[PDB]
């Protein structure tokens, strides 16, 4: 099968600023047989490009593609809001019909550190046998950002999940959850929780922390 | 209007059959052919196979051959996605698009410009189970509800019955190893209007039936 690569994964740019994503097949595609679709969170893709170089029907004129045999490219002169979304490649010339792993065109921003937030579990949690903590991470950019749970200062494994939003309509940051938990038992035998987290806008990891019990 | 309209969400257990659909109108139906894609969550896209629906004539890519089966009710302008005994990795999006191809038989392909609007499968040994929502207390002031250990996905959660937008960040589910759900609706109001404003997040989950109108306090 002909596997597609597009690059990059993520590429970062600014509103009015061209976009130039790449679709590279393992062989040549038949008939120059690749279109171009985009897809926003929660919607069905959009045709925008079929046969490498043909404009679908409806799509805007800043979508344009080139690429003869191997190397394909997506051109967008100029982002506008709408434009920020994920897009994928298709090679149809021949079977399987393959698709590329999507290039993710988010918009470029200033560093902004996360503003860390830790809540203890509720009382009315704990009656039920299991404690969750959890960490907030509140409008920071880029998405990147590494969150270490610390109970009684040894570093947790396995026992949280994380959870991030898509990028803010108004000041283009992300913001993240995390969950750490733990048996009612674990929870009543440690004092320290601290959750670390590490960002590009951070000049030293931050550090919140609580002490069970202890307001 | 040229439209592909699929069936709703699905919640099945493994080993249980499906069969999802996809419903074509304003277009001859049997002049084109249909793509069937998974998207896993996620994930990317992934193409599982096309139908002819004049003659029933399918072709399925080399991963989902034997795992599904692809068909079509000419008469009703409708194809369908089969699986005899679903599996967990089976949860995904399922989207179906039609192959614009001309009409004369040449052979001319154009991509898949028109698409449904996808069906949600869920596959999971979880039975419905309503979330259990705990207060995240605030100690600017950032506070918020846990929604934990709920299935089937969607939960919905506003705020002060949709008065409180501005600030309020509800985050994608994880699936946890229990095999419910759980997730955070989080609002950072000012340090100041505290004491005197009412902060309650109203949780809704349509699958069991459970409304919760939780209040957060310090």
């Amino acid at each position: 099968e002909i596997v597609l690569t597009q690059s990059p994964g993520t590429l970062s740019l600014s509103p009015g600023e061209r976009a130039t994503l790449s679709c590279r097949a393992s062989q040549s595609v038949s008939s120059s047989y690749l279109a171009w679709y985009q897809q926003k969170p929660g919607q069905a893709p959009r045709l925008l490009i079929y046969g490498a170089s043909s404009r679908a029907t409806g799509i805007p004129d800043r979508f344009s593609g080139s690429g003869s045999g191997t190397d394909f490219t997506l051109t967008i002169s100029r982002l506008e809001p709408e434009d920020f979304a994920v897009y994928y490649c298709q090679q149809y010339g021949s079977s399987p019909w393959t698709f590329g792993q999507g290039t993710k065109v988010e918009i470029k921003r200033t560093v902004a550190a996360p503003s860390v937030f830790i809540f203890p579990p509720s009382d009315e949690q704990l009656k039920s046998g299991t404690a969750s903590v959890v960490c907030l991470l509140n409008n920071f950019y880029p998405r990147e950002a590494k969150v270490q749970w610390k109970v009684d200062n040894a570093l947790q494994s396995g026992n949280s999940q994380e959870s991030v939003t898509e990028q803010d309509s108004k000041d283009s940051t992300y913001s993240l959850s995390s969950t750490l938990t733990l048996s009612k038992a674990d929870y009543e035998k440690h004092k320290v929780y601290a959750c670390e987290v590490t960002h590009q806008g951070l000049s030293s990891p931050v550090t919140k922390s609580f002490n069970r019990g202890e307001c | 209007e040229v439209q592909l309209v699929q069936s709703g969400a699905e919640v099945k257990k493994p080993g249980e059959s499906l069969k999802i659909s996809c419903k074509g109108s304003g277009y001859s139906f049997t002049s084109y052919w249909i793509g069937w894609v998974r998207q896993m969550p996620g994930k990317g896209l992934e193409w599982m196979g096309i139908i002819y629906p004049g003659d029933s004539d399918t072709r399925y890519s080399p991963s989902f051959q034997g795992q599904v089966t692809i068909s079509a009710d000419k008469s009703i302008s409708t194809a369908y996605l089969q699986w005899s005994s679903l599996k967990a990795s089976d949860t995904a999006m399922y989207y179906c698009a039609r192959v614009v191809a001309d009409r004369e038989g040449f052979g001319y392909y154009y991509g898949m410009d028109v698409w449904g609007q996808g069906t949600t499968v869920t596959v999971s040994s979880a039975s419905t189970k309503g979330p259990s929502v705990f207060p995240l207390a605030p100690s600017t002031a950032a506070l918020g509800c846990l929604v934990k250990d709920y299935f089937p996905e969607p939960v919905t959660v506003s705020w002060n019955s949709g008065a409180l937008t501005s600030g309020v960040h509800t985050f994608p589910a994880v699936l946890q190893s229990s095999g419910l759900y759980s997730l955070s609706s989080v609002v950072t109001v000012p340090s100041s209007s505290l004491g005197t404003q009412t902060y309650i997040c109203n949780v809704n989950h349509k699958p069991s039936n459970t409304k919760v109108d939780k209040r957060v306090e310090p």
